[PDB]
Parts: structure tokens; C-alpha cells; sequence
């Protein structure tokens, strides 16, 4: 159970870590 | 009896814990949504200009106890256990598409990263600068799109795109 919307195959985008922004 | 209010083998109709609100869960992929999935009637999407060879997105990161750094600009003395970032991030997501908060507004006000001043926008950026499997994963979700916490090396996070 998690409750909110969370789409296990769309869910890419530019999720921090798509720079050199923190890791 | 309305059997179109039933899910596809693998769809389960689930509740939200001590809330009553019902969703859809599916215990095969691990999927989750509140909207039907055959419910192509109406979809959602935004306009954005521009192709998925740059995009916007804006994010609210969340710092726990063992993570890369336990201190940001904020709080430097970060101590919040895995279980807690989860329910914590969750319950925005809930109060946001409750319309209670706004993702912009709220993204400004609880981020724990640096994103914080910007709203949780990282702003629009194109291919090249992203890490090999991040880069094409950056033009994956469409304008409209919010997903849930979603588990990098960074920490638990959420994300929604503008652009």
C-alpha cells in the first residue's frame, strides 16, 4: 500500500540525479 | 450490478489505510492510479512546447538518516528514518491532487535539496548533460504527469513535469 499515483513503467523524467546536481 | 466498476486480472481495487478512500492497485508490476485504467475518455496532458529533446520538471527531494550527505542547507542535522521520508512525501502527494496545495507552492516549502528556493524546479535542460541512464529517462514522463517516490541514490523524491 502506498496510496498516491506512482506509475511503475512511466516514472522517468529528470529525477535529480539527471545532472551532476547532488549525484 | 455494474460489473464495469470491477478491475482487469491484476488490477486491484484497494483502500486507502484508515481513510476510506478507494484506488487502484496493481499487484503485478506493483502499479498504482486512481483513475481507470480503461478510462480512455478523458485523458490527462498538458501542452508543452517543445519535442522531448529538453524538458522541465520540477522535484521535492527528501533527505534521510543514511544518506550521501545528513545535512543540507536547512536542516544539518538530517535524522529522519526511510519509513517517515516515505509517509512524509506521500502525504503532500494526497494534499496536492486534494487540491490543497499546490506542487509549486508546496515543493517550495518542504524540499529538503537545494531545490527548494526554485520551487523544485530544476528548469529546462537538454540531452547530453544527464548521467548514461537518466539521460533518456529525462524525456520519459509527458507534461501532466506526477509520479510518486520514486528511489535514486539521491533519496526518496517526487517528481512532475511542467514543460
Amino acid at each position: 500500500v502506498l496510496t498516491p499515483p506512482d506509475q511503475e513503467v512511466i516514472r522517468n523524467i529528470d529525477q535529480s540525479e539527471f545532472e551532476g546536481f547532488s549525484f | 450490478m455494474a460489473d464495469e466498476e470491477k478491475l482487469p486480472p491484476g488490477w486491484e481495487k484497494r483502500m486507502s489505510r484508515s481513510s476510506g478512500r478507494v484506488y487502484y492497485f496493481n499487484h503485478i508490476t506493483n502499479a498504482s492510479q486512481w483513475e481507470r485504467p480503461s478510462g480512455n475518455s478523458s485523458s490527462g496532458g498538458k501542452n508543452g512546447q517543445g519535442e522531448p529533446a529538453r524538458v522541465r520538471c520540477s522535484h521535492l527531494l527528501v533527505k534521510h538518516s543514511q544518506s550521501r550527505r545528513p545535512s543540507s542547507w536547512r536542516q544539518e542535522k538530517i535524522t529522519r528514518t526511510k519509513e517517515e521520508a516515505l509517509e512524509l512525501i506521500n502525504g503532500y502527494i494526497q494534499k496536492i491532487k486534494s487540491g490543497e496545495e499546490d506542487f509549486e507552492s508546496l515543493a517550495s516549502q518542504f524540499s529538503d535539496c537545494s531545490s527548494a528556493k526554485a520551487r523544485g524546479d530544476l528548469g529546462a535542460f537538454s540531452r547530453g548533460q544527464m548521467q548514461k541512464p537518466f539521460e533518456d529517462a529525462s524525456f520519459a514522463l509527458r507534461t501532466g504527469e506526477m509520479s510518486g517516490p520514486v528511489f535514486t541514490d539521491s533519496g526518496i523524491h517526487i517528481i512532475l513535469r511542467t514543460e
